[PDB]
Protein backbone atom coordinates (compact mmCIF):
# COMPACT_ATOMS: atom_id res chain seq x y z
CA UNK A 1 0.00 0.00 0.00
CA UNK A 2 0.86 3.52 0.71
CA UNK A 3 2.29 2.81 4.08
CA UNK A 4 4.16 -0.10 5.77
CA UNK A 5 3.58 -1.38 8.73
CA UNK A 6 6.27 -3.79 10.21
CA UNK A 7 5.77 -6.35 13.00
CA UNK A 8 8.50 -7.38 15.82
CA UNK A 9 7.69 -10.10 18.00
CA UNK A 10 10.67 -11.26 20.41
CA UNK A 11 9.17 -13.61 23.13
CA UNK A 12 5.43 -14.14 23.71
CA UNK A 13 4.16 -12.83 27.27
CA UNK A 14 1.87 -14.70 29.00
CA UNK A 15 -0.07 -11.77 31.00
CA UNK A 16 -2.13 -13.96 32.42
CA UNK A 17 -0.48 -15.29 35.69
CA UNK A 18 -0.98 -13.39 39.06
CA UNK A 19 -4.77 -12.65 37.66
CA UNK A 20 -5.83 -9.25 38.38
CA UNK A 21 -9.36 -8.21 38.06
CA UNK A 22 -10.32 -4.31 38.22
CA UNK A 23 -13.65 -3.50 38.92
CA UNK A 24 -14.74 -0.03 38.32
CA UNK A 25 -17.91 2.43 39.44
CA UNK A 26 -18.47 5.49 38.66
CA UNK A 27 -21.80 7.44 39.76
CA UNK A 28 -22.15 10.37 36.82
CA UNK A 29 -26.02 11.45 38.25
CA UNK A 30 -28.96 9.73 39.72
CA UNK A 31 -29.38 5.84 38.38
CA UNK A 32 -26.05 6.39 35.86
CA UNK A 33 -23.75 4.25 36.32
CA UNK A 34 -20.69 3.44 34.35
CA UNK A 35 -19.31 -0.14 35.30
CA UNK A 36 -16.49 -1.92 33.86
CA UNK A 37 -13.93 -4.49 34.45
CA UNK A 38 -10.32 -4.76 33.10
CA UNK A 39 -7.41 -7.32 33.89
CA UNK A 40 -4.18 -5.38 34.59
CA UNK A 41 -2.77 -6.01 31.11
CA UNK A 42 -6.19 -5.44 29.63
CA UNK A 43 -8.81 -2.66 28.50
CA UNK A 44 -12.30 -3.11 29.15
CA UNK A 45 -13.12 -6.64 28.82
CA UNK A 46 -16.77 -5.64 30.34
CA UNK A 47 -18.08 -2.76 30.38
CA UNK A 48 -22.06 -1.30 31.03
CA UNK A 49 -22.02 2.61 29.87
CA UNK A 50 -24.29 5.01 32.20
CA UNK A 51 -26.44 5.01 28.57
CA UNK A 52 -26.97 1.31 29.93
CA UNK A 53 -25.74 0.23 26.65
CA UNK A 54 -23.59 -3.22 27.83
CA UNK A 55 -20.13 -3.90 26.02
CA UNK A 56 -18.46 -7.00 26.12
CA UNK A 57 -16.97 -10.01 23.88
CA UNK A 58 -18.60 -12.15 21.43
CA UNK A 59 -16.73 -15.34 23.00
CA UNK A 60 -18.38 -14.23 26.66
CA UNK A 61 -21.77 -15.11 28.01
CA UNK A 62 -23.01 -11.88 30.17
CA UNK A 63 -25.95 -14.21 31.82
CA UNK A 64 -23.07 -16.02 33.16
CA UNK A 65 -21.56 -12.85 34.59
CA UNK A 66 -24.05 -12.92 37.85
CA UNK A 67 -21.33 -12.58 40.45
CA UNK A 68 -20.10 -9.11 38.95
CA UNK A 69 -23.54 -8.50 37.85
CA UNK A 70 -24.32 -8.55 41.90
CA UNK A 71 -21.25 -6.76 42.87
CA UNK A 72 -22.11 -3.91 40.36
CA UNK A 73 -25.72 -3.99 41.95
CA UNK A 74 -24.42 -3.32 44.95
CA UNK A 75 -22.23 -0.41 44.06
CA UNK A 76 -24.95 1.26 42.70
CA UNK A 77 -27.08 0.84 46.16
CA UNK A 78 -24.02 1.56 47.82
CA UNK A 79 -23.00 4.90 45.89
CA UNK A 80 -26.30 6.34 45.95
CA UNK A 81 -26.65 5.84 50.07
CA UNK A 82 -23.17 7.33 50.49
CA UNK A 83 -23.87 10.23 48.21
CA UNK A 84 -27.02 10.78 49.55
CA UNK A 85 -26.20 10.77 53.63
CA UNK A 86 -22.62 12.56 53.00
CA UNK A 87 -22.32 14.69 50.31
CA UNK A 88 -26.02 15.61 49.52
CA UNK A 89 -25.21 16.79 46.53
CA UNK A 90 -24.80 14.56 43.08
CA UNK A 91 -21.08 15.29 42.37
CA UNK A 92 -19.86 12.47 40.40
CA UNK A 93 -17.40 9.88 42.40
CA UNK A 94 -15.66 6.94 41.28
CA UNK A 95 -14.62 3.39 42.97
CA UNK A 96 -12.40 1.08 42.00
CA UNK A 97 -11.78 -2.05 43.16
CA UNK A 98 -8.18 -4.25 42.11
CA UNK A 99 -8.22 -7.51 43.35
CA UNK A 100 -6.41 -10.34 43.46
CA UNK A 101 -8.53 -13.94 43.64
CA UNK A 102 -5.93 -16.41 44.68
CA UNK A 103 -4.89 -15.33 47.63
CA UNK A 104 -7.84 -13.29 47.61
CA UNK A 105 -7.19 -9.21 47.82
CA UNK A 106 -8.59 -5.96 47.55
CA UNK A 107 -7.08 -2.52 47.11
CA UNK A 108 -10.12 0.18 47.07
CA UNK A 109 -9.56 3.44 45.19
CA UNK A 110 -11.96 6.44 45.58
CA UNK A 111 -11.71 9.43 43.23
CA UNK A 112 -13.61 12.59 42.98
CA UNK A 113 -13.17 14.70 40.02
CA UNK A 114 -9.29 13.28 39.04
CA UNK A 115 -8.43 13.35 42.13
CA UNK A 116 -7.65 10.19 44.47
CA UNK A 117 -9.03 10.93 47.88
CA UNK A 118 -8.95 7.48 49.88
CA UNK A 119 -6.51 4.24 49.52
CA UNK A 120 -8.03 1.25 51.16
CA UNK A 121 -6.16 -2.07 51.89
CA UNK A 122 -7.45 -4.52 54.68
CA UNK A 123 -3.64 -4.85 56.15
CA UNK A 124 -3.60 -0.88 56.40
CA UNK A 125 -6.55 1.24 57.35
CA UNK A 126 -8.32 3.58 54.56
CA UNK A 127 -5.70 5.71 53.78
CA UNK A 128 -6.64 9.41 53.21
CA UNK A 129 -4.60 10.84 49.98
CA UNK A 130 -7.10 14.06 49.21
CA UNK A 131 -9.77 16.10 49.89
CA UNK A 132 -12.49 17.09 47.21
CA UNK A 133 -12.87 20.73 46.00
CA UNK A 134 -15.74 21.57 47.30
CA UNK A 135 -17.01 19.96 50.36
CA UNK A 136 -16.37 22.10 53.27
CA UNK A 137 -19.64 20.21 55.15
CA UNK A 138 -17.68 16.72 54.45
CA UNK A 139 -15.87 15.25 57.04
CA UNK A 140 -12.85 13.89 56.56
CA UNK A 141 -13.84 10.78 58.63
CA UNK A 142 -17.24 10.29 56.57
CA UNK A 143 -14.78 10.48 53.37
CA UNK A 144 -12.46 7.78 54.55
CA UNK A 145 -14.96 5.58 56.11
CA UNK A 146 -16.81 5.14 52.98
CA UNK A 147 -13.35 4.46 51.32
CA UNK A 148 -13.61 0.99 52.55
CA UNK A 149 -15.89 0.35 50.19
CA UNK A 150 -18.73 -1.94 50.15
CA UNK A 151 -19.87 -5.62 48.21
CA UNK A 152 -16.50 -7.33 48.33
CA UNK A 153 -17.82 -10.65 50.07
CA UNK A 154 -19.24 -10.91 47.28
CA UNK A 155 -16.32 -11.07 45.41
CA UNK A 156 -14.30 -13.17 48.26
CA UNK A 157 -17.38 -15.61 48.46
CA UNK A 158 -16.35 -16.42 44.91
CA UNK A 159 -13.12 -16.08 44.09
CA UNK A 160 -12.78 -19.46 43.27
CA UNK A 161 -15.07 -19.03 40.70
CA UNK A 162 -14.09 -16.02 39.55
CA UNK A 163 -10.62 -16.66 39.13
CA UNK A 164 -11.77 -19.17 36.78
CA UNK A 165 -13.67 -17.19 34.83
CA UNK A 166 -11.34 -14.48 34.45
CA UNK A 167 -8.42 -16.73 33.85
CA UNK A 168 -10.59 -18.01 31.26
CA UNK A 169 -11.56 -15.19 29.48
CA UNK A 170 -7.54 -13.91 29.85
CA UNK A 171 -6.45 -17.07 28.19
CA UNK A 172 -8.99 -16.08 25.01
CA UNK A 173 -7.69 -12.87 24.75
CA UNK A 174 -4.31 -14.07 24.72
CA UNK A 175 -5.18 -16.77 22.27
CA UNK A 176 -7.35 -14.81 19.82
CA UNK A 177 -3.75 -11.74 19.88
CA UNK A 178 -2.44 -11.79 16.44
CA UNK A 179 -0.40 -8.66 15.28
CA UNK A 180 -1.62 -9.31 11.81
CA UNK A 181 -5.04 -9.77 12.21
CA UNK A 182 -5.74 -6.06 13.44
CA UNK A 183 -6.16 -3.39 10.94
CA UNK A 184 -3.56 -0.44 10.81
CA UNK A 185 -4.27 3.00 8.93
CA UNK A 186 -2.58 6.51 8.82
CA UNK A 187 -4.07 9.80 7.55
CA UNK A 188 -2.39 12.75 6.62
CA UNK A 189 -4.68 16.34 6.55
CA UNK A 190 -2.48 18.87 3.91
CA UNK A 191 -4.77 21.47 5.22
CA UNK A 192 -3.86 21.71 8.96
CA UNK A 193 -0.65 19.07 8.78
CA UNK A 194 -2.04 16.54 10.92
CA UNK A 195 -1.59 12.86 10.79
CA UNK A 196 -3.22 10.20 12.61
CA UNK A 197 -2.70 6.59 13.02
CA UNK A 198 -5.20 3.87 13.72
CA UNK A 199 -5.23 0.67 14.94
CA UNK A 200 -8.59 -1.24 14.64
CA UNK A 201 -8.59 -4.34 16.82
CA UNK A 202 -11.28 -7.46 18.61
CA UNK A 203 -8.53 -8.41 21.22
CA UNK A 204 -9.03 -5.82 24.41
CA UNK A 205 -5.13 -5.54 25.53
CA UNK A 206 -3.89 -2.81 27.05
CA UNK A 207 -1.97 -1.21 24.11
CA UNK A 208 0.61 1.62 23.98
CA UNK A 209 0.81 3.79 20.77
CA UNK A 210 3.95 6.81 20.85
CA UNK A 211 6.59 8.25 18.27
CA UNK A 212 9.16 6.19 17.28
CA UNK A 213 11.56 9.57 18.36
CA UNK A 214 9.78 10.65 21.38
CA UNK A 215 7.67 13.40 20.17
CA UNK A 216 4.19 13.79 22.20
CA UNK A 217 1.70 12.46 20.62
CA UNK A 218 -2.38 12.73 21.81
CA UNK A 219 -3.79 8.68 21.94
CA UNK A 220 -6.73 7.58 23.29
CA UNK A 221 -8.84 4.01 22.81
CA UNK A 222 -12.37 3.56 21.85
CA UNK A 223 -14.63 0.54 22.68
CA UNK A 224 -17.85 -0.25 20.17
CA UNK A 225 -20.81 -2.57 20.06
CA UNK A 226 -19.85 -6.14 19.25
CA UNK A 227 -15.90 -6.71 20.77
CA UNK A 228 -14.56 -3.65 18.41
CA UNK A 229 -11.28 -1.91 19.88
CA UNK A 230 -9.58 1.58 18.31
CA UNK A 231 -6.53 2.59 19.40
CA UNK A 232 -5.76 6.17 17.61
CA UNK A 233 -3.01 8.83 17.85
CA UNK A 234 -2.54 12.27 16.33
CA UNK A 235 0.57 14.11 15.38
CA UNK A 236 0.61 17.60 14.58
CA UNK A 237 3.93 17.99 11.92
CA UNK A 238 6.00 20.98 13.19
CA UNK A 239 6.35 19.38 16.39
CA UNK A 240 8.76 17.27 14.35
CA UNK A 241 10.60 20.52 13.79
CA UNK A 242 10.82 20.71 9.58
CA UNK A 243 11.51 16.91 9.35
CA UNK A 244 9.06 14.22 8.31
CA UNK A 245 10.18 11.07 9.26
CA UNK A 246 8.34 9.33 11.95
CA UNK A 247 6.72 6.33 12.93
CA UNK A 248 3.83 5.28 15.08
CA UNK A 249 5.04 2.55 17.37
CA UNK A 250 2.33 0.25 18.80
CA UNK A 251 2.89 -2.20 21.58
CA UNK A 252 1.15 -4.87 23.32
CA UNK A 253 2.08 -6.47 26.29
CA UNK A 254 2.16 -9.82 24.60
CA UNK A 255 5.16 -8.60 23.74
CA UNK A 256 5.02 -8.09 20.13
CA UNK A 257 5.23 -4.39 18.43
CA UNK A 258 4.14 -2.65 15.08
CA UNK A 259 5.30 0.36 13.60
CA UNK A 260 3.52 2.19 11.23
CA UNK A 261 4.87 5.04 9.09
CA UNK A 262 5.07 6.05 5.21
CA UNK A 263 7.75 4.69 2.74
CA UNK A 264 8.42 5.28 -0.96
CA UNK B 1 -23.75 30.03 8.70
CA UNK B 2 -24.98 26.28 8.74
CA UNK B 3 -21.59 25.17 10.65
CA UNK B 4 -21.35 22.51 13.64
CA UNK B 5 -22.02 24.26 16.97
CA UNK B 6 -21.23 22.85 20.75
CA UNK B 7 -22.79 24.30 23.39
CA UNK B 8 -21.15 22.90 27.01
CA UNK B 9 -22.47 23.88 30.19
CA UNK B 10 -20.48 22.63 33.46
CA UNK B 11 -22.25 23.73 37.05
CA UNK B 12 -22.15 22.82 40.01
CA UNK B 13 -24.72 20.00 41.03
CA UNK B 14 -27.63 20.49 43.47
CA UNK B 15 -30.20 18.13 45.50
CA UNK B 16 -33.07 20.28 43.36
CA UNK B 17 -31.11 19.84 40.33
CA UNK B 18 -28.65 16.92 40.20
CA UNK B 19 -27.50 18.29 36.52
CA UNK B 20 -23.21 19.38 36.52
CA UNK B 21 -22.78 18.53 32.33
CA UNK B 22 -25.28 19.24 29.58
CA UNK B 23 -23.75 19.15 25.99
CA UNK B 24 -26.05 20.41 22.40
CA UNK B 25 -24.45 19.69 19.20
CA UNK B 26 -26.39 21.10 16.23
CA UNK B 27 -26.14 22.35 12.75
CA UNK B 28 -28.26 24.82 12.08
CA UNK B 29 -31.62 24.10 14.05
CA UNK B 30 -30.93 20.33 14.24
CA UNK B 31 -29.77 18.55 17.16
CA UNK B 32 -27.12 16.54 16.36
CA UNK B 33 -25.97 15.39 20.10
CA UNK B 34 -27.55 15.87 23.36
CA UNK B 35 -25.93 14.84 26.41
CA UNK B 36 -25.95 15.37 30.33
CA UNK B 37 -25.02 12.92 33.66
CA UNK B 38 -29.12 13.05 34.13
CA UNK B 39 -30.04 10.97 30.74
CA UNK B 40 -28.16 9.95 27.95
CA UNK B 41 -28.62 9.50 9.44
CA UNK B 42 -25.49 11.02 8.46
CA UNK B 43 -27.06 12.64 11.92
CA UNK B 44 -26.53 9.96 13.93
CA UNK B 45 -23.57 9.11 12.38
CA UNK B 46 -21.16 12.40 13.28
CA UNK B 47 -23.57 12.11 16.82
CA UNK B 48 -22.20 8.64 18.10
CA UNK B 49 -18.88 9.74 16.91
CA UNK B 50 -18.83 13.35 19.00
CA UNK B 51 -20.16 11.40 22.23
CA UNK B 52 -17.49 10.08 23.90
CA UNK B 53 -15.04 13.14 23.11
CA UNK B 54 -17.94 15.18 24.01
CA UNK B 55 -18.33 13.15 27.42
CA UNK B 56 -14.74 12.77 28.06
CA UNK B 57 -14.30 16.39 27.48
CA UNK B 58 -17.22 17.44 29.48
CA UNK B 59 -15.26 15.22 32.74
CA UNK B 60 -12.28 16.90 31.84
CA UNK B 61 -13.78 20.47 32.10
CA UNK B 62 -15.40 19.27 35.42
CA UNK B 63 -12.41 18.08 36.80
CA UNK B 64 -10.41 21.68 35.59
CA UNK B 65 -13.20 23.88 37.23
CA UNK B 66 -13.08 21.91 40.80
CA UNK B 67 -9.59 22.51 40.68
CA UNK B 68 -8.87 25.89 40.00
CA UNK B 69 -8.95 29.12 41.30
CA UNK B 70 -11.53 31.92 40.51
CA UNK B 71 -12.61 34.54 43.23
CA UNK B 72 -14.88 36.42 41.15
CA UNK B 73 -18.59 36.63 41.52
CA UNK B 74 -17.34 37.34 44.50
CA UNK B 75 -16.35 33.69 44.95
CA UNK B 76 -19.86 32.77 44.72
CA UNK B 77 -19.37 29.31 45.36
CA UNK B 78 -18.42 26.69 42.65
CA UNK B 79 -18.31 28.32 38.91
CA UNK B 80 -19.97 28.28 36.02
CA UNK B 81 -18.97 27.35 32.72
CA UNK B 82 -20.07 28.14 29.15
CA UNK B 83 -18.41 26.44 26.29
CA UNK B 84 -19.06 27.38 23.01
CA UNK B 85 -17.33 24.91 19.82
CA UNK B 86 -17.82 26.39 16.75
CA UNK B 87 -16.04 24.48 13.06
CA UNK B 88 -15.59 25.91 11.24
CA UNK B 89 -14.48 29.43 11.95
CA UNK B 90 -15.05 32.08 9.20
CA UNK B 91 -11.61 33.48 9.61
CA UNK B 92 -9.43 30.38 9.08
CA UNK B 93 -7.19 29.92 6.77
CA UNK B 94 -7.63 25.70 6.80
CA UNK B 95 -11.27 24.29 8.37
CA UNK B 96 -10.57 24.89 12.45
CA UNK B 97 -12.86 25.05 15.32
CA UNK B 98 -12.82 27.81 18.27
CA UNK B 99 -13.23 27.10 21.81
CA UNK B 100 -14.96 30.01 23.62
CA UNK B 101 -14.96 29.92 27.09
CA UNK B 102 -17.26 31.73 29.72
CA UNK B 103 -16.75 31.59 33.68
CA UNK B 104 -19.56 32.20 35.80
CA UNK B 105 -19.75 35.84 33.20
CA UNK B 106 -16.78 36.98 34.69
CA UNK B 107 -13.87 35.37 32.11
CA UNK B 108 -13.52 35.01 28.79
CA UNK B 109 -11.11 33.67 26.48
CA UNK B 110 -10.85 32.06 23.62
CA UNK B 111 -8.70 29.15 21.99
CA UNK B 112 -7.96 28.95 18.35
CA UNK B 113 -6.86 25.49 17.20
CA UNK B 114 -5.61 26.71 13.59
CA UNK B 115 -2.75 28.64 15.07
CA UNK B 116 -2.57 27.12 19.25
CA UNK B 117 -3.19 30.51 20.22
CA UNK B 118 -5.75 31.79 22.91
CA UNK B 119 -6.95 35.31 23.68
CA UNK B 120 -8.95 36.97 26.48
CA UNK B 121 -11.30 39.27 26.90
CA UNK B 122 -9.38 41.11 29.85
CA UNK B 123 -6.37 41.13 32.23
CA UNK B 124 -8.33 38.73 34.92
CA UNK B 125 -8.95 37.00 32.09
CA UNK B 126 -5.81 35.98 31.03
CA UNK B 127 -4.61 34.65 34.12
CA UNK B 128 -7.05 31.88 34.25
CA UNK B 129 -7.23 31.03 30.22
CA UNK B 130 -3.01 30.70 31.11
CA UNK B 131 -3.25 28.52 33.82
CA UNK B 132 -6.03 26.20 31.09
CA UNK B 133 -3.33 27.30 28.32
CA UNK B 134 -0.78 24.81 29.96
CA UNK B 135 -2.68 21.86 30.59
CA UNK B 136 -1.29 19.51 28.19
CA UNK B 137 -4.10 17.08 27.95
CA UNK B 138 -6.96 19.75 27.84
CA UNK B 139 -5.35 21.36 25.01
CA UNK B 140 -4.40 17.97 22.32
CA UNK B 141 -8.53 17.25 23.75
CA UNK B 142 -9.65 20.60 22.07
CA UNK B 143 -7.39 20.21 19.56
CA UNK B 144 -7.90 16.84 18.56
CA UNK B 145 -12.28 17.07 19.34
CA UNK B 146 -13.11 18.32 15.03
CA UNK B 147 -10.07 15.94 13.81
CA UNK B 148 -11.58 13.00 15.63
CA UNK B 149 -14.89 12.85 13.93
CA UNK B 150 -13.72 15.07 10.32
CA UNK B 151 -14.76 12.97 7.67
CA UNK B 152 -18.29 12.60 9.06
CA UNK B 153 -18.60 16.26 10.30
CA UNK B 154 -17.32 17.52 7.00
CA UNK B 155 -19.02 15.01 4.84
CA UNK B 156 -22.87 15.86 6.85
CA UNK B 157 -21.84 19.64 6.40
CA UNK B 158 -21.52 19.19 2.96
CA UNK B 159 -24.82 17.33 2.65
CA UNK B 160 -26.57 20.34 4.51
CA UNK B 161 -26.55 23.37 1.96
CA UNK B 162 -28.24 20.80 -0.49
C1 LIG C 1 -25.22 -18.29 29.13
O1 LIG C 1 -25.65 -18.07 27.80
C2 LIG C 1 -26.44 -19.14 27.33
C3 LIG C 1 -26.73 -18.95 25.85
O2 LIG C 1 -25.52 -18.91 25.13
C4 LIG C 1 -27.73 -19.17 28.14
O3 LIG C 1 -28.58 -20.19 27.66
C5 LIG C 1 -27.38 -19.43 29.59
O4 LIG C 1 -28.54 -19.42 30.38
C6 LIG C 1 -26.43 -18.33 30.05
N1 LIG C 1 -26.01 -18.55 31.42
C7 LIG C 1 -26.32 -19.67 32.07
C8 LIG C 1 -25.82 -19.78 33.48
O5 LIG C 1 -26.96 -20.59 31.57
C1 LIG D 1 3.82 3.58 27.10
O1 LIG D 1 4.86 4.52 26.98
C2 LIG D 1 5.16 5.14 28.21
C3 LIG D 1 6.16 6.26 27.99
O2 LIG D 1 5.63 7.20 27.08
C4 LIG D 1 5.71 4.08 29.15
O3 LIG D 1 6.06 4.67 30.38
C5 LIG D 1 4.63 3.04 29.38
O4 LIG D 1 5.11 2.02 30.22
C6 LIG D 1 4.27 2.45 28.02
N1 LIG D 1 3.22 1.47 28.16
C7 LIG D 1 3.37 0.22 27.72
C8 LIG D 1 2.21 -0.71 27.93
O5 LIG D 1 4.39 -0.17 27.17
Amino acid sequence: SYMDVRIFEDERVDICQDLTATFISYREGPEMFRHSINLEQSSDIFRIEASGEVKHFPWMNVSELAQESAFFVEQERFVYEYIMNVFKAGRPVVFEYRCKFVPFECTVLQMMDGNTLTRYTVDKGVETLGSPPYSPDVSEDDIARYGQGSGISILRDNAALLQKRWTSFCRKIVAMDNPRHNEYSLYSNRGNGYVSCTMRTQVPLAYNISLANGVDIYKYMRMYSGGRLKVEAWLDLRDLNGSTDFAFVISSPTGWYATVKYSE
Amino acid sequence: AHSLRCNLTIKAPTPADPLWYEAKCLVDEILILHLSNINKANATEVGECLTQPVNDLCQKLRDKVSNTKVDTHKTNGYPHLQVTMIYPQSQGQTPSATWEFNISDSYFFTFYTENMSWRSANDESGVIMNKWNDDGDLVQRLKYFIPECRQKIDEFLKQSKE
